[PDB]
RNA sequence: ACCACACGUCCCCGAAUACAGCAUAGUGCUGGAGUACUCCUUGGAAUUAAGCAUAUGAGUAAAGGAAGGAAAAGAAACUAACGAGGAUUCCCGUAGUAGCGGCGAGUGAACAGGGAACAGUCCAACAGUGUAAUUCUCAAAUGAGAAGUUGUCAAAAGGAAGAA
RNA sequence: GGUAAUGCACAGUGAAGAGGUGGCAGUGUGCAUCUAAGACUAAAUACAACAGGAGACCGAUAGCAAAGAAGUAGGUUGACCG
RNA sequence: AGGCGAGCGCCAUGAUCAUCACGACACACUUGUUUAAGGAC
């Protein structure tokens, strides 16, 4: 979730995913965040406060 | 629920006790006499040398003419407390017989 | 002894003396500027309860601050959002005015430490205040036994903390049920407390 | 560099003067011009009294007894403590507040000597209606200086005697009943007259 | 040869200062950086109510001031009505309770009872008057001077253990 | 949470030496418990940078943005972006 | 403490505290008329 994103919204011929806000390098315009995105944030995401033992 | 059981009546005994009787302490020494002694006298000399403040004035110049309830009234305001009120009348009234 | 006397008189804020000594004063106070040093403590009873004493590395600075409520900095009344938060005016500051008059002495003597503070005045426009200060490089101060521990680094800017007689007024410490709001040290102290989940090992 | 003329100063508006090389002016405007106020208002009977004191010539009468009591200085206090203990006990006279009004409280005191131009003045506001409560003579001078001379040290607030030496007692008594009439006699009919405007 | 421990040397800009404010008998001190955690101010809206204006999110975000290895708090102008207890902080609990609320949505503490760790003290009021006995400087082997009577001055070395 | 005011402020007003409190407004009266408007305090509690030890964790489109000269190559007039 | 109409209200004037205009001084406050001008507005 590092990166600045925005959806380019519709009209554009392209899928309305976020999109990573750039200039001068290739990763300009390419798919930032969502779990299905390369380098993006994964579903669920694991987290300390599950239940370890048992009784 | 445990709660709401016993009756008013029920819930006001208690058990029979041996008391111990307070220790008074009426005595009071020399030293600490003087000590009051002097802390009375220096609100004296206050007094004498700066006199009365304009509602105090205004005050006792009602006790002369009898307007005790008017005067009660006018404290209360000045002070807020009914007590203090009650109190600050009896020191006025003693300080003009 | 003397000075029970000066209580007396002190205390008799609407005697004909007290009241030609605060007229005279404040017309002096006000043809100065606006943080001054003294040349020593106006009232002599009063100085010494907070902790003054007529030796080298103490000193007292007297300091003004303008009267009534502060209103809100917002441009002609424009405070874009809900109707309940548009009042501009009638808005009373949290902490007492003698508080502001320490933050701004402290920054001006930035060499020393406030110790304590108290009211000497008021007209129509300001309110008037002497600080003690003391200072903790010197010879004198460091050998002492009474004042040596504001010698110690946690004591640095002890009103900007809110640690002061005038600046710990509006923090809202006590002792009893009606002081529950600051069980644990502070407000925010007590939010902690109340607001978090404890999730233990075997549960 | 030049001296101001009482006109100029009265004139100055003391909040315009605002630079670091202004503010020796500054307050030489505020010392004139807070004269000129005070002249100008009533003062309450009792701050009215510290208006009234000794003439030069009571004073060189006061001091030419007084003089013979002076403390001992470190020097004369070393070789005392090096040698043992003779004689009666001496007769000094006493200094600061503290130990004056522990006197007069305890009945001690004698007679009195007070210093008028005391800033703040509520230090010895309260002296005079003490010694008139205790029966206690005194007297006003006019400076701090004035008593720091005859004890031959530092200014001082007031001083205090509570033993006379048969040598001395004729003298004495009269000094007392000159200061009497100036001071403690006047007493009553002070305390309800308001001090005017200086012409 | 090479390595490890310490020291010496350490260009220009930068708080950047041949400066600003301030204290003492004098020497001086502050300023900038860092701010996860702690203390003090200032103070939203999206959102929920299937609309929305009180309310909620929230005394949260944002912006300012300040300190330490922790910080804050702390020895009752305290609870309780028992046959009573006894500083502060932290854990289990009273309790999603007593209550607050277009009594709607939603909010919401305290004493007890069981434990961890435990410690109490200072200033003012109130300092030898047969002598300020008090702090500092230079000299000297016993003198000069500064602060102070608007009040100075209320006592011990010392140790083996413990840990990394 | 504090409900005919739980705490904090501002303006008017302003005490007594004896006062404060006992979760519902007022007046009176016994009873119980404390002493505000000055100060200091250890231990038990919280958490970055940097160092050390572990793991039913991930295995080069994953895991920190970054396993190589990574906040680098490169870009914005700029704040900033990568 | 006076006076009127078949002790009542009404008409006379004499003591007790605030108090609204008007004057005349200078002390707060105001203005580069400043060794000065205003003025409790
Ligand atoms: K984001
Ligand atoms: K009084
Ligand atoms: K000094
Ligand atoms: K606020
Ligand atoms: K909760
Ligand atoms: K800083
Ligand atoms: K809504
Ligand atoms: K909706
Ligand atoms: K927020
Ligand atoms: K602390
Ligand atoms: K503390
Ligand atoms: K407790
Ligand atoms: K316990
Ligand atoms: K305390
Ligand atoms: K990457
Ligand atoms: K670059
Ligand atoms: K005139
Ligand atoms: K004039
Ligand atoms: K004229
Ligand atoms: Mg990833
Ligand atoms: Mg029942
Ligand atoms: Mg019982
Ligand atoms: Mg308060
Ligand atoms: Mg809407
Ligand atoms: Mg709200
Ligand atoms: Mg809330
Ligand atoms: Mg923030
Ligand atoms: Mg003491
Ligand atoms: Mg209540
Ligand atoms: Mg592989
Ligand atoms: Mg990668
Ligand atoms: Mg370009």
């Amino acid at each position: 979730m590092r990166h600045s994103a925005k959806s380019w919204g519709t009209g554009r011929a392209m899928a309305r995913v976020p999109r990573v806000r750039a200039g001068g390098t290739r990763r300009a315009g390419q798919g930032a965040n969502a779990n299905f995105c390369r380098g993006g944030r994964m579903f669920a995401p694991t987290n300390v406060n599950r239940r370890w033992n048992r009784k | 629920m445990k709660i709401n059981k016993l009756n008013n009546a029920s819930k006001a005994l208690s058990y029979p006790v041996k008391k111990l009787a307070k220790t008074e302490k009426a005595p009071l020494t020399e030293k600490q006499q003087r000590s009051k002694e002097l802390k009375k006298f220096a609100m004296s000399i206050a007094r004498e040398v700066g006199g009365l403040a304009p509602y105090e004035l205004r005050a006792t110049e009602l006790l002369r003419r009898d307007e005790d309830k008017r005067c009660k009234k006018f404290m209360k305001k000045r002070l807020g407390s009914l007590k203090m009120a009650k109190k600050k009348i009896e020191l006025l009234a003693e300080e003009m017989r | 002894g003397y000075l029970q006397y000066l209580k007396e008189i002190r205390r008799d804020k609407q005697s004909s003396v007290m009241r030609y000594l605060l007229r005279v004063r404040c017309w002096e106070y006000r043809q100065n500027t606006a943080i001054h040093r003294a040349s020593g403590p106006t009232y002599l009873d009063k100085a010494r309860m907070l902790g003054y004493r007529n030796i080298p590395g103490m000193c007292i600075f007297r300091a003004r601050v303008r009267r009534g409520a502060r209103p809100k900095k917002v441009l002609k009344g424009n405070t874009h959002g809900k109707p309940s938060k548009s009042g501009v005016y009638q808005r009373k500051p949290a902490k007492r005015l003698q508080a502001f008059a320490e933050i701004r002495v402290g920054r001006k003597c930035s060499n020393m430490r406030v110790f304590n503070s108290y009211w000497v005045g008021q007209d129509r426009v300001y309110k008037y205040f002497e600080v003690i200060m003391v200072d903790p490089y010197c010879d004198r101060i460091k050998n002492d036994k009474k004042i040596n521990w504001l010698c110690k680094p946690v004591m640095k800017h002890r009103e900007a903390r809110g640690l002061t007689n005038g600046t710990k007024t509006s923090r809202g410490l006590g002792k009893g049920i009606r002081y529950n709001q600051t069980k644990g040290g502070s407000k925010r102290a007590a939010w902690r407390n109340r607001n978090t989940q404890s999730l233990r090992r075997y549960r | 560099d030049i001296q101001l003329t009482k006109k100029q100063l009265l004139s100055m508006n003391p909040r315009k003067l605002t630079n670091k090389a202004q503010m020796d002016t500054r307050k030489e405007v505020i010392a004139t011009r807070k004269e000129a106020l005070v002249n100008a208002i009533k003062l309450p009977p009792a701050l009215n009294q510290f208006t009234n004191y000794l003439s030069e010539e009571d004073l060189k009468e006061v001091s030419d007894i007084l003089s013979k009591f002076r403390p001992e200085t470190r020097k004369e206090r070393k070789q005392r403590l090096q040698n043992e203990r003779k004689g009666p006990k001496p007769i000094i006279v006493k200094q600061g507040i503290k130990h004056v009004t522990k006197l007069i409280e305890e009945k001690k005191a004698k007679f009195v000597l007070i210093a008028c131009d005391v800033d703040p003045i509520e230090v010895v506001l309260y002296l005079p209606t003490l010694c008139v409560k205790m029966g206690i003579p005194y007297a006003l001078v006019k400076t701090k200086e004035d008593l720091g001379k005859i004890i031959k040290k530092k200014p001082t607030t007031c001083l205090c005697l509570c033993d006379v030496s048969s040598d001395i007692k004729s003298k004495f008594e009269n000094v007392i009943a000159k200061c009497n009439g100036q001071f403690k006699d006047n007493y009553e009919s002070a305390m309800k007259v308001w001090g005017s405007p200086k012409e």
